[PDB]
């Protein structure tokens, strides 16, 4: 049935979505509300170690069996984790999707979690943290979340160095049994039958309890930290609290982010439409990159500016970007630029849905958040329904709100929060 | 054969030096893999019992009769790890068959 | 409803020819977006060492203003319609592609025609982009994989126009002028060497009408009958070492001569590359990976990463492996890689051949998932094969490949062959060329 | 805060406050000591069951 | 009392860093020893950004996303 996306909710709380597009490749994704959000100070890095422990020995299939069968089929198994949630996605031929779902449910529902396996895996945890921290934007975003929130979002997406060598299989079992429950899971599938999805759902996922742990509401704190590490460039992110997922204020914040510049549309371009880029380039002759950083979650948001600049010009770059956002908040904007930002947002959303990875991730995220599928036509309709006064209100909220600054580099000329 | 197995256990002689059966079985690659899979306290107890065995054999002595390990309290600690390692090896062998 | 009927149910391409010979190809999908691009059969292989950076300069200058949209008007218009724009150039191809919405088809095709036809190259912009290109070459010099691949190309095709890099040399970049760029435009951007490829929510009738509207006047004729001509390049078995011991890791690429684009052994060689596989430190497979090279790499903790490549040009190719490791494992990984190559050459296995065939099937379909890779494949296929090879034909060739012809093709292309070796970094433990040859033939076979 | 005794030199040497006037730590609970080595009386505890183990099936 | 040693009682050796160029006649107490601290893993060097066109697109604009795979390299999306 390629005409519509089949959608249903099991009585236990599970959500089953399936589209029969008759594609040559079929994908199965289980979306679990078990990210780094749901850890307190006693079991930090548990989500990271679980994410790398997604190919271990399980009650029903060994680790050797899992990896040999997956690579003999030729399909791929991957884990995509955000702070809110993880997603276990397996992709392969339509013929072997039954064996792929057997492996996927065996590794996501009943893991054995042997202590020697995680003892061997903590070195890979350290190596993966180093590889992810090879670029400085990861460290800047981690520090920005750490200084923006007090709990449940200051938790790093990567394991702390002290927690390496300390996470145990009992902690992994506790995390899995507390957060991998049926009301927090959504099983979506592209190129698979709804009957097969429901059959494997009632075969495997019926044994879970319910809502599990609640959370911590992610109270905001604000503040600033500045890490001097002597890079050639200086990174600085200045954010403030914004709306959560599912709000017209959040849609206005996304429109404002694409107005101020969410990235380049031309290889080696000048970013003529990007107001932040134009304002910074007006008073500089050095390499730089300024953009609008937007990140919404279940109950909180973070909107702000991200500046990569030189050590000497960091102050003027940050001041020019902040003054541009302040001018937008005061109301120096035209309806044509708002329409261009709306067109950019609609195009970016459509190109996200365009591929199968983005389509599966979008339907899984919608299944977790809203519990029902929202059509791209309706998404573009509400994006068009965003008004410019809402953009002005969101910019005023960012300007007047308390700030969170994460800086890194050679910080001799980078201004502080009170200097802005 | 409870009495006969007890008699053969006493006549084997490794109960005289305070060993265990799983202590005294020879180290093949699977056995070393399962020893690596042993937990901390069991590994330390195993290594101390082996060290006492070396010391007693060097001195040409045995433990006292009350300190001899008994057939009723001979724990088989390394056995489930050994069976799991054997199962993994057999599974790798049949995948090499296929 | 299985794989065969799914591949047949994948919609076919549609190819048309204009009056000037420009190829216009499109694939219609159900998406609301489209990828419209222009592929030009030009590159460093066509460059003649006088204008060795002309294509790189032209792709830098293509979006910096035209005759009808001077300065930043083109960038402003494409960002106002919200379309993402990209360009690249490999040693045989030059692509200018735009991801856009389906409703903006006349605008995107007018922008593409104006980019590839009426580009204006002001001298101030040429000087600014010359400085930009020099700084970007310094950045690429700081990158390490690109240096090794350029070294491999140079030492493999020395004395031929395929050894020269895409960017060209720094002196040539400093000394090119507007006259050389205009000569390159008037010599290599001919009508029948360009494919206008559209993928996604595009109607082929509308695309053909728009191409007839805009790309009708390209003037394919040459100015003084100065018709260029492709010539085969001579593969030279050789080695280049760039020892710089201050680098933390060492990159080594070992390759042999490939079959070319039109040769039907590409499918078999790609299957063999799937047998060898690839590995990175962030891989979750660990020791129990199916690839034995990856398994022994994890078991002995030798390499940081390795990958296998099969780069193909017109009756020419570089086929081999690139691996980065530390200074204490280069000999071990060369020995293991050569052992796996000759294990494929001597003793193939039906089970691993089936595994590699499944790997290549999934890789092909997963890559062709997406309108931008579909448009890329359409442009590259019409430039190279002269036609778009369908997924059913690819699956038929995969089913045709088995272990016996895999063994034959591997023994034909790997066994007893002089390689091209490019090493960069702490490569003192990299084995001698005679040792590499001695590993490239077995004494038990 | 100034002086604390030294075991090897057998003299009152210099130290900080935290090891002079609070040589006892800030641990919450005094942990138990080690096992009694070379004991005359030994009481072995039964682990699981002997009839549950010793099964080669 | 115009010195931090006489101003901060217990915090004087914390606020003051003392190191001797040559060994004294009297040994100190709490000599200290580095317990063979571990080494960070070696990694391939990342390219720098010497121009605005290469620096463009490096600024983060989305929530941080980690991705691991069985046979796919890990990716961090900004």
């Amino acid at each position: 049935q390629p005409q519509d996306l089949e959608f249903t909710k099991l009585p236990n709380g599970l959500v089953i979505a399936s589209l029969e597009n008759y594609a040559p490749l079929s994908r199965i994704g289980l979306f679990v509300k078990a990210g780094s959000r749901y850890e307190d100070s006693n079991n930090l890095g548990t989500s990271h170690l679980l994410r790398l422990a997604s190919s271990l020995t399980t009650k029903g299939a060994s680790s050797f069996k899992i990896t040999r069968g997956i690579e003999a089929v030729g399909g791929k198994l991957s884990v995509t984790a955000t702070r809110e949630n993880m997603a276990y996605t397996v992709e392969g031929i339509r013929s072997d999707i039954e064996i792929l779902m057997e492996f996927l449910l065996n590794v996501t529902t009943a893991p054995e979690f042997r202590r020697w396996e995680v003892a061997a895996l903590r070195s890979q945890l350290k190596i993966d943290k180093a590889v992810a921290f090879q670029n400085s934007q990861t460290r800047i975003i981690e520090n920005l979340h750490d200084v923006a929130y007090k709990n449940a979002l200051a938790n790093p997406l990567y394991c702390p160095d002290y927690r390496m060598g300390k996470i145990t299989s009992e902690e992994l079992h506790y995390f899995v049994q507390n957060h991998f429950t049926s009301a927090r899971m959504a099983l979506v599938g592209l190129g698979v039958s709804h009957s097969v999805l429901k059959q494997v759902a009632e075969q495997f996922l019926n044994m879970r309890g319910g809502l599990g742990l609640a959370g911590a509401k992610a109270k905001y704190r604000g503040g600033e930290i500045r890490e001097q590490n002597g890079d050639n460039l200086v990174h600085a992110a200045i954010v403030a609290e914004s709306a959560a997922i599912g709000n017209a204020e959040a849609n206005a914040f996304s429109v404002l982010q694409h107005l101020l510049g969410a990235g380049p549309h031309i290889k080696r371009g000048n970013n003529t439409t990007s107001l932040l880029s134009q304002s910074v380039a007006k008073g500089s002759h050095q390499p730089f990159d300024v953009s609008a950083f937007n990140a919404s979650y279940s109950d909180s948001g973070l909107f702000g500016i991200y500046t990569i600049s030189q050590a000497a010009a960091a102050g003027e770059v940050i001041n020019a970007a902040y003054n541009q956002v302040k001018a937008v908040a005061q109301g120096n904007l035209s309806s044509a630029d708002v329409q261009a930002a709306k067109n950019k947002l609609k195009a970016g959303y459509l190109m996200s849905v365009e591929t199968s990875e983005g389509f599966l991730s979008e339907i899984g995220s919608q299944a977790l958040a809203a519990g029902s599928y929202m059509p791209p036509s309706t998404v573009l309709q509400q994006i068009d329904s965003v008004a410019d006064a809402d953009v002005v209100k969101a910019a005023k909220k960012f300007v007047s709100g308390k700030k969170s600054m994460a800086a890194s580099g050679n910080l001799g000329h980078t201004p502080f929060l009170d200097e802005l | 054969l409870d009495g006969f197995r007890k008699w053969y256990y006493n006549a084997a002689g490794f109960n005289k030096l305070g060993l265990m059966r799983d202590d005294t079985l020879h180290e093949t690659e699977d056995v070393k893999e399962a020893i690596r899979r042993l937990p901390e306290d069991l590994y330390n107890d195993r290594m101390f019992r082996i060290k006492r065995a070396l010391d007693l054999t060097m001195r040409h002595q045995i433990l006292p009769k009350d300190q001899w390990t008994k057939y009723e309290e001979d724990k088989f600690y390394l056995e489930p790890y050994l069976k799991e390692v054997i199962r993994e090896r057999k599974e790798r062998e049949e995948w090499a068959k296929k | 409803a299985t794989f065969a009927q799914a591949l047949q149910s994948v919609p076919e391409t549609q190819v048309s020819i204009l009056d000037n010979g420009l190829r216009v190809a499109s694939e219609q999908s159900s998406h609301a977006t489209c990828t419209v691009g222009v592929w030009i059969d030009a590159g460093s292989r066509y460059e003649t060492e006088k204008n060795n950076g002309a294509g790189y300069f032209l792709e830098h200058l293509a979006f910096k203003g035209t005759k009808n949209r001077p300065g930043n008007a083109l960038e402003k218009e494409v960002e106002s319609i919200g379309a993402h724009l990209n360009a690249y150039s490999t040693r045989e191809h030059t692509a200018y592609l735009i991801k856009a919405l389906s409703k903006d088809l006349p605008k995107v095709v007018e922008l593409l025609a104006d980019i590839v036809q009426n580009s204006s190259l002001e001298d101030s912009q040429i000087e600014k982009e010359r400085d930009v290109i020099l700084r970007e070459m310094q950045e690429n010099d700081a990158s390490m994989q690109n240096v090794v691949f350029d070294y491999l190309h140079a030492t493999a095709f020395q004395g031929t126009p395929l050894a020269q890099a895409v960017e060209g040399p720094s002196e040539n970049v400093r000394r090119l002028s507007r006259t050389d760029l205009t000569d390159y435009l008037n010599r290599h951007y001919k009508a029948p060497r360009m494919v206008l490829a559209a993928a996604g929510g595009v109607e082929h009738q509308q695309l053909l009408d728009l191409a007839q509207k805009h790309l009708s006047s390209v003037s394919r004729v040459y100015e003084e009958d100065a018709v260029p001509g492709l010539t085969p390049c001579r593969f030279t078995g050789s080695e280049i070492r760039h020892r710089d011991d201050a680098l933390p890791l060492a990159h080594v690429a070992i390759a042999v001569e490939g079959p070319g684009w039109a040769n039907p052994d590409n499918v078999t060689l790609q299957v063999a590359n799937a047998i060898i596989g690839h590995y990175d430190c962030t891989y979750g497979g660990g020791v129990h990976l199916s690839s034995p090279l990856a398994s022994v790499a994890v078991a002995n903790k030798l390499c940081q990463s390795f990958q296998t490549f099969n780069i193909s040009y017109s009756d020419t190719g570089l086929l081999g492996a690139h691996f980065v490791c530390d200074a204490m494992s280069i000999d071990d990984m060369v020995f293991f890689l050569q052992g796996q190559w000759m294990r494929l050459c001597t003793s193939a296995t039906e089970s691993e051949v089936t595994r590699g065939k499944n790997i290549l099937r999934n890789a092909l379909v997963s890559h062709l998932d997406g309108t931008t890779p579909v448009c890329e494949d359409i442009g590259r296929s019409l430039l190279t094969y002269g036609r778009r090879i369908p997924l059913a034909e690819w699956e038929s060739r995969i089913q045709e490949v088995d272990a016996q012809m895999l063994r034959d093709i591997c023994s034909k292309y790997f066994y007893d062959q002089c390689p091209a070796v490019a090493g960069y970094g702490p490569i003192e433990q990299l084995p001698d060329y005679n040792r590499i040859r001695s590993g490239m033939f077995w004494l038990r076979f | 805060m100034y002086y604390k005794f030294s075991s090897f030199t057998q003299k009152l040497a210099g130290a900080w406050a935290s090891e002079a006037y609070t040589p006892q730590g800030l641990k919450p609970v005094s942990x138990x000591x080690x096992x009694x080595x070379x004991x005359x009386x030994x009481x072995x505890x039964x682990x699981x069951x002997x009839x549950x183990x010793s099964g080669k099936n | 009392m115009l010195s931090v040693a006489a101003r901060s009682g217990p915090f004087a050796p914390v606020l003051s860093a003392t190191s001797r160029g040559v060994a004294g006649a009297l040994r100190p107490l709490l000599q200290g020893a580095v317990p063979a601290a571990s080494e960070p893993p070696v990694l391939d060097v990342k390219r720098p950004f010497l121009c605005r066109e290469s620096l463009s697109g490096q600024a983060a604009a989305r929530p941080l996303v980690a991705t691991v795979g069985l046979n796919v390299p890990a990716s961090v999306r900004f």
